[PDB]
Parts: structure tokens; C-alpha cells; sequence
């Protein structure tokens, strides 16, 4: 549930 | 449990657009509708649907409207697709996006096939968001190759995606994402559909005869 704001991938699950 | 797709697109989508120009999303539809998708789109590829890409480009394609039979699931994640854009509720730039290609369903079929550097939209045609949907199971590029980097115009790194199992990528269109896929050693698969920016489009500065 966490984005790394200075990154550009999230995982939905 | 996957985050709601609403959600999904108000608080990550939109801003990670906004401020990298990129964004993916793993884990976007789950193993089985993932795996369902690699079964059509390899039904497509063993019953001889695709044709050549094209030096510049090493893929075979073909379009995908969503409501052939066999392609069910491919349609559902074109819906899938356009319900993230919508939610987007026009906060992707200064965009207003109201149409889409079909879906281009695209192999890579080893043997070191790639596309050369290029930018999706260099001539103003009205496309100005790239989704790319990947499907390999298992891919990792330390074996089979296929990365597709990206070369964000203002900065010095370049963004390299895996063509992994379930992601799915946006990527700004136009010259500030020009992008390559590096050589792959496997069968890579990826399934694109671009987002038709209404008044870029409707300037008409392409003409297909
Ligand atoms: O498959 C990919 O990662 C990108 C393909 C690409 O650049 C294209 O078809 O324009
Ligand atoms: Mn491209």
C-alpha cells in the first residue's frame, strides 16, 4: 500500500 | 485485496503522472485473468494472427477491438483500462482525453528482436498517454532481455521496465518519453492502447491516405 513518491511503481496487492 | 480502481487512480495514477511522466502499476488484474489474457493472446500468435510491425522494429501485431470471440479478456482489460482513465476525471496533465486506439497486441519473438529509440508521438497525432499491459509469466530480464527503457526528457537517468507478468505502465506519448525495447531472447508480449488527447486530434496535422 506504500509508493516511494520518488519512484514510479506501485504494486496494486 | 487490490486497491479499488478509483482509488487506485486518484491517489497514485494521477500524481505519479504529474510528476515522473511514468507510472506502473504491478499486480494490476491478478494470476488468473493474467494468465487468461496470455492464453488468447497466445491462441492469436499459434493460429497465425499476427503480421509484421514494421531495422527499426523486430515485433509481430495485431489489433484487438475487444469483442472478438476469443479476445474476451483482452476487451475486459481494455475496460479495464479506459475505467483508470476515467476515473482520472481529466487530472492527467492538462489533457482532455476522449478516445483510444485499439489495442495492439504486440510478440517480440526472440532471436535479439527490439525496437530502436523512438517517441511514440513526434508529429502532434493527438496521442498523449501510452498504457502498455505485459503478460509474461515469469520474465526476468537477466535471462531474456526485453527491458523497455525510457529516457525522460530533463533527466539524466533513464527509467528501465521489465516487461514483468500482470504490469501495467503509463507513460507520456510525446518527445518527453523517448523509449526503447532492448533486445529479447524469449517470446515477450505487451498489449498497448494510446489516449487520444480530443482537440490535439481533432487539429488533424496527420492525414492517412
Ligand atoms: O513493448 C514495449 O515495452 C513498448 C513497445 C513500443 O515502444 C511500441 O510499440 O511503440
Ligand atoms: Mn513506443
Amino acid at each position: 500500500x506504500v509508493w516511494l513518491t520518488d519512484t514510479w511503481v506501485l504494486s496494486r496487492t | 485485496k487490490p486497491l479499488p480502481a478509483l482509488k487506485l487512480a486518484l491517489e497514485y495514477i494521477v500524481p505519479c503522472m504529474n510528476k515522473h511522466g511514468i507510472c506502473v502499476v504491478d499486480d494490476f488484474l491478478g494470476k488468473e485473468t493474467g494468465q487468461q489474457i496470455g492464453d488468447e493472446v497466445r491462441a492469436l500468435h499459434d493460429t497465425g494472427k499476427f503480421t509484421d510491425g514494421q531495422d527499426i522494429r523486430g515485433d509481430k501485431i495485431t489489433w484487438i477491438e475487444g469483442k472478438e470471440p476469443g479476445c474476451e479478456t483482452i476487451g475486459l482489460l481494455m475496460s479495464s483500462m479506459d475505467d483508470l482513465i476515467r476515473h482520472c476525471n481529466g487530472k492527467l496533465g492538462s489533457y482532455k482525453i476522449n478516445g483510444r486506439t485499439k489495442a495492439m497486441v504486440a510478440c517480440y519473438p526472440g532471436n535479439g528482436t527490439g525496437y530502436v529509440r523512438h517517441v511514440d508521438n513526434p508529429n502532434g497525432d493527438g496521442r498523449c498517454v501510452t498504457c502498455i499491459y505485459y503478460l509474461n509469466k515469469d520474465w526476468d530480464a537477466k535471462v531474456s532481455g526485453g527491458i523497455l527503457r525510457i529516457f525522460p526528457e530533463g533527466k539524466a537517468q533513464f527509467a528501465d521496465i521489465e516487461p514483468k507478468f500482470d504490469r501495467l505502465l503509463f507513460f507520456w506519448s510525446d518527445r518527453r518519453n523517448p523509449h526503447e525495447v532492448q533486445p529479447a531472447y524469449a517470446t515477450r508480449y505487451a498489449i498497448t492502447v494510446w489516449y487520444f488527447d480530443a482537440d490535439e486530434r481533432a487539429r488533424a496535422k496527420v492525414k492517412y491516405l
